[PDB]
């Protein structure tokens, strides 16, 4: 908590997430493995989400 | 919010220059702040940006060396320094902060940066 | 880098018709696009953030599309008040302008 009410919050997490793959060409394949996070609960209109920095240096 | 820049300014060449950027309406820590040079009928050219949370500032690589960003909390301002220009940089230069899909949706209304002699 | 190539240099049209901007990004910028309306003396001022969003105060004839490279913004029924240069920024990495559309009245 910064004296101006900003919080940085982290966690550690071991996340499995649903790569759906199209085996084709199979096994010269190559994929894209999405990660998709949201709010449960907030809609757009409560809670948004932004990448903390430049979005191509923010994962 | 209101982002309120300094003054045009007349400089000789080789000479070094500050141009400021006050902010009302927010403070300039929940951002990041641009500078933005545009020549006279040309496109906007990046120079770099600074986040005043930290410091931490980043340059347009054609930028690096010549073009120093620098911030002050207290006063809620953001300066761009050029240390040593030549006649080709008499362009207009113009403040920004970040929107909300990273765009600039706040831009100051430039200072005129004309040099000679 | 990423250099974005904008389309067309310039072009003059009429009133009250479907003009389309369209700008090409070198490489993947999701939807970090933004599309600036510059009034000849006056500061860009912002109309489509991300890809596809007005900005506040901007009318609904402004319509903005985007993709993964190639990116749009589309005007509906014109009016006088839009002879303007039109910048398409990207903000996926360290921003980057493209060179504009200078609008004519003809």
């Amino acid at each position: 908590i910064t004296e101006d009410g900003t919080l940085l919050y982290t966690m550690r997490l071991t996340v499995r997430a649903e790569c759906p793959m199209h085996l084709e060409d199979f096994p010269m394949d190559a994929h894209a493995c999405p990660l998709k996070f949201g709010s449960y609960a907030y809609t757009r209109a409560e809670v948004v989400y932004e990448w903390t920095r430049e979005p191509a240096r923010s994962v | 919010v209101q982002l309120q820049q300094s003054g045009a300014e007349l400089v000789k060449p080789g000479a070094s220059v500050k141009l400021s950027c006050t902010a009302s309406g927010f403070n300039i820590k929940d951002t990041y702040m641009y500078w933005v040079k545009q020549r006279p009928e040309q496109g906007l050219e990046w120079i770099g940006r600074i986040d005043p949370a930290n410091g931490d500032t980043k340059y347009d690589p054609k930028f690096q060396g010549k073009a120093t960003i620098t911030t002050d909390t207290f006063s809620n301002t953001a300066y761009l320094q050029l240390s040593s220009l030549t006649s080709e940089d008499t362009a207009v230069y113009y403040c920004a902060r970040k929107g909300l899909r990273w765009a600039m949706d706040y831009w100051g209304q430039g200072t005129s940066v004309t040099v000679s002699t | 880098n990423i250099v974005m190539t904008q389309s067309p240099k310039s072009m003059s049209m009429s009133v009250g018709e479907r003009v389309t901007l369209s700008c090409k990004a070198s490489e993947y910028v999701g939807t970090y696009v933004s599309w600036y309306q510059q009034k000849p003396e006056q500061s860009p001022k912002l109309l489509i953030y991300g890809a596809s969003n007005r900005y506040t105060g901007v009318p609904d004839r402004f319509t903005g599309s985007g993709s993964a490279t190639d990116f749009t913004l589309t005007i509906g029924s014109v009016q006088a008040e839009d002879l303007a240069d039109y910048h398409c920024g990207q903000s996926y990495s360290y921003p980057t302008f493209g060179a504009g559309t200078k609008l004519e009245l003809k």
